[PDB]
């Protein structure tokens, strides 16, 4: 689950399974290094919060940036913190307005509007043929028999 | 749908809906328990000793009220959220089924916050999460309008429903053939 | 799916077989084609006749000989090596108990689908008076394939010796757009459920398009630049006959 | 010229430049402009300042074509 | 040839075979088509600039110097049918039918 | 006539006119005299203000293929393709 956990990930409930569950998660003894337990909390939710961005530039398209700080579990701070970071690195992409506090997910122009965009619509007009000639045969086979 | 084939007796019929019954509870796919109506099963059975369990969701999806089914049934099924979660996609599927051609007849793709908030018992707030679930979960593609508050989805899979779908869905072709005798006799002519 | 690509003497040939019988609406006629069935396009080079018998009262009534095609399959082996059967074709838009029977007579000597065509003899309506249709189930269920029309390079040469833009497809767009408003119409009177499950998902293909004007009149903006050529091009058209206005005058010295 | 020039500007403001009557008197000089297009202008009297409509990005429109 | 082998042959071979469907011939060729022709139009439009800088920057004399005759032709009739193409296309953009109205 | 033509300007295009400044603009001696005027010019009336609905023109018999219709605007912008064509034929 942990696995798919990064499809759906509001960051609410990440914090309860580390705590009850932990076998490698919060105290690991095994296979790994370190002088402390601090690496895993720090370790662990720095690539968690990298999957939580990914997934939400693909679900909601434009945010308020005031209600985007609570299904980050980041703050005003910290939200343009691990953004700019994903854009620098070649990651994701998305829209920030300081002085608006709205974020969008910066759709590209770059698509050629009607000449591709468009070109989806061309199952809807070819599916017409398709489904005249299949109930012309299906209802010849039910008058005849 | 098979008539030719499964052939078994009338008290074999009612544990087959039973299979049947329990199927459709925790998801959503391939339609919902309408789709057992117009097939010879669910009129083919009793509505009594928990075989309703078909027939009480049906109409719960507009009425919006889970006490009424959760009387007819047992504590085993009834202590997973996922029952409560999955039955509210079905009361915004009705709603979702509304957006090709139902009330506008411009073919205006409209869906707002406050009629899918009502008719599947779920506060606003919730509102936006439940779209996130819906799509990440494969149920429905789309997006949504979080500026004016709107929903403008993607292919679906319409049932097999008739009257007023069909009485929509022609009225629109003689759009398509009023045209004919708009734009097609200034072209022809010309 | 698969593909089907039927040569145009075929097509032709088939439909002479109605009229020099002067066949009536009791009596439909079957015959037999050949190619090669193994790739996904099915190529469609030669075609034959039966002698098929049928009533028209009685479903049940049907006679075919398949001794006729192995004597038929024998002169074809000294002849071409390539042609194996690979279906046949009856003629009628109407699918009836016999029809569907003789279909798997084909079966024993065709390894792979026999390909079925609904051969219409009084070619009513667009194009393409014999479908392509395959027979597959789940009760048969018979798909349409793509009808392509391509033939051999000799084959379509001698075709253009016998028979020596905007508004042709509006004009049969017209009449389109209404026959589909009857296709409705007539299938609501056979009920009193699954085409129209599929009709509606298909039509599901102002709300968001209160931005997508701008970009309608951009495409059109460059559609204009090529009216800036096509003014360049009137251009052009006031500097030719002037080459020849100004040898006019020239010829009046001459002469 | 001062309408282009200046986007927002006060009604007092340009009777200090033609040397005008009153402000009263220039406020109806902009009426007979606007009536037939002239000027694309509006008088805003509560803010006390007049406005140029223009936004150009015309190009996307209609009109041009 | 006969009635029948007259309209057969003319909806097989004429000159190239489009039918099978007719509404769908210029509606799916002039329109869905567009990503594998008329893609990335504005480049399109440097095409028929270029076949017209091929010829009118050669001979602006009227004679024979860069040895050419009918060069302000050459792209006359070259560029006649690619404005026609995107004045048929044009009315096929509104006659796709949105059903928009009000 | 004169009168009418200088409260034009704040008709067809500015929305909300005052009501004591009216006054003083016009040259009324009493503050009656401001909505004295608009029954004349039909206009609305509400507090310390006056509105302009009549923005939208409407009705005025009929009108075809003129000032941006709605069926026959598609038409005319087919017609104009179309000449083109027919001249190039």
């Amino acid at each position: 689950s942990l696995v798919k956990l990064f499809t759906t990930n509001e960051l609410m409930r990440w914090p309860i399974v580390q705590k009850t569950y932990e076998p490698v998660l919060n105290e690991d003894d095994l296979a790994f290094g370190g002088e402390a337990n601090k690496h895993h909390w720090e370790d662990l939710q720095k690539r968690v919060i990298e999957h939580n961005l990914r997934v939400i530039s693909e679900y909601y398209s434009r945010i308020t940036l005031l209600r985007l700080n609570e299904l980050l579990d980041l703050t005003e701070s910290q939200t343009e913190t691990y953004i700019s970071d994903l854009v620098n690195q070649g990651i994701i992409y998305a829209k920030v307005n300081r002085p608006a506090k709205i974020v969008n997910f910066e759709k590209p122009k770059n698509s050629s509007q009607l000449l591709n965009e468009w070109s989806h619509n061309v199952d809807e007009l070819l599916e017409h043929i398709e489904t005249i000639g299949h109930l012309i045969t299906k209802e010849e086979i039910m008058h005849g028999l | 749908t098979l008539e030719p084939s499964t052939s078994i007796t009338l008290a074999e019929r009612q544990q087959l809906a039973y299979d049947l019954s329990i199927s459709a509870l925790l998801g959503d796919k391939i339609y919902n328990f309408g789709e057992l109506l117009h097939h010879p099963i669910m009129e083919t059975i009793v509505n009594d000793s928990n075989y309703d369990w078909l027939f009480q969701l049906l109409n719960a999806l507009t009425v919006g009220d889970f006490d009424k089914f959760d009387s007819l049934i047992k504590v085993q099924i009834s202590k997973i959220p996922i029952l409560a979660q999955h039955e509210s996609f079905l009361r915004q599927k009705i709603c979702l089924m509304t957006l090709i051609e139902t009330v506008f007849v411009k073919n205006i793709r409209m869906l707002s916050f406050e009629d899918i908030s009502k008719a599947t018992h779920l506060p606003k707030d919730n509102v936006e999460h439940l779209v996130m679930r819906a799509i990440s979960l494969g149920l429905l593609k789309g997006s949504i309008d979080q500026v004016n508050e709107l929903v403008t989805i993607s292919w679906v899979q319409p049932r097999i429903i008739s009257g007023d779908q069909i009485t929509k869905m022609k009225d629109r072709l003689v759009e398509w053939n009023d045209q004919v005798e708009k734009l097609g006799k200034k072209m022809e002519a010309r | 799916h698969e593909k089907v690509t039927i040569a145009p003497l075929v097509l032709l040939s088939a439909l002479d077989h109605y009229e020099r019988t002067q066949t009536k609406e009791n009596k439909r006629c079957v015959g037999v084609i050949l190619g090669d069935a193994n790739s996904s396009t099915i190529r469609v080079t030669n075609s034959f006749a039966l002698p098929f018998e049928e009533d028209e009262k009685n479903s049940d009534v049907w006679f075919l000989d398949h001794n006729y095609i192995e004597n038929m399959n024998e002169m074809c082996k000294k002849i071409n090596a390539k042609e194996k059967l690979i279906g046949w074709y009856h003629s009628g838009p109407k699918l009836r108990a016999s029809d569907l029977k003789i279909n798997e007579l084909f079966k024993k000597y065709t390894q792979n689908n026999p390909l079925l065509l609904i051969v219409d003899v009084k070619q009513q309506g667009v194009g393409l008076p014999t479908d392509a249709y395959v027979a597959i189930e789940q009760e048969k269920t018979f798909l349409h394939l793509p009808c392509t029309i391509e033939a051999e390079e000799a084959e379509e040469i001698g075709v253009e010796h016998l028979l020596r833009i905007r508004l042709t497809n509006q004009l049969k767009s017209l009449k389109g757009l209404q026959s589909k408003l009857k296709d409705v119409v007539e299938y609501l009177d056979k009920v009193i459920h699954t085409i129209l499950g599929k009709l509606q998902d298909v039509f599901n293909l102002n709300n968001l398009q209160k931005a997508l004007t701008v970009k309608t009149n951009d495409e059109l903006m460059v559609i204009y630049i090529s009216n800036l050529v096509r003014s360049i091009i009137a251009f052009d058209d006031l500097i030719e006959n002037k080459i020849q206005n100004k040898k006019i005058q020239e010829q009046r010295v001459k002469d | 010229i001062i309408s282009l020039t200046y986007k927002k500007i006060s009604l007092r403001d340009i009777c200090l430049k033609l040397n005008l009557d009153s402000e009263q008197t220039v406020e109806y000089m902009v009426s007979r402009a606007i009536r037939d297009g002239v000027i694309e202008a509006k008088i805003n009297h509560e803010d006390g300042f007049i406005e140029t409509t223009e936004l150009l990005n015309i190009y996307d429109s209609e009109d041009p074509q | 040839k006969t009635a029948k082998e007259t309209k057969m042959l003319m909806n097989l071979h004429k000159e190239q075979w489009q039918s099978g469907l007719k509404m769908y011939d210029y509606e799916e060729k002039e329109e869905s088509n567009l990503a594998a022709t008329k893609s990335m139009v504005k480049i399109a439009e440097q095409y028929s600039k270029r076949i017209e800088e091929e010829k009118e920057l050669t001979e602006e004399e009227l004679k024979t110097r860069y040895v050419g005759r009918q060069d302000p032709k050459k792209h006359l009739s070259e560029t006649a049918d690619e404005t026609l193409e995107n004045n048929i296309v044009s009315v096929l953009t509104a006659g796709v039918n949105s059903v928009a109205i009000k | 006539a004169i009168r009418d033509e200088i409260a034009k300007n704040t008709e067809l295009s500015y929305d909300f006119l005052p009501l004591s400044n009216i006054k003083a603009l016009l040259f009324f001696n009493n503050e009656k005299e401001t909505e004295k005027f608009a029954l004349e010019r039909n206009w609305p009336i509400v507090n310390s203000k006056v509105y302009f609905n009549n923005q939208s023109k409407e009705k005025a018999d009929y009108e075809d293929e003129m000032m941006h219709e709605e069926d026959q605007k598609t038409n005319i912008i087919e017609k104009a393709m179309d000449y083109a064509i027919s001249i190039e034929n």
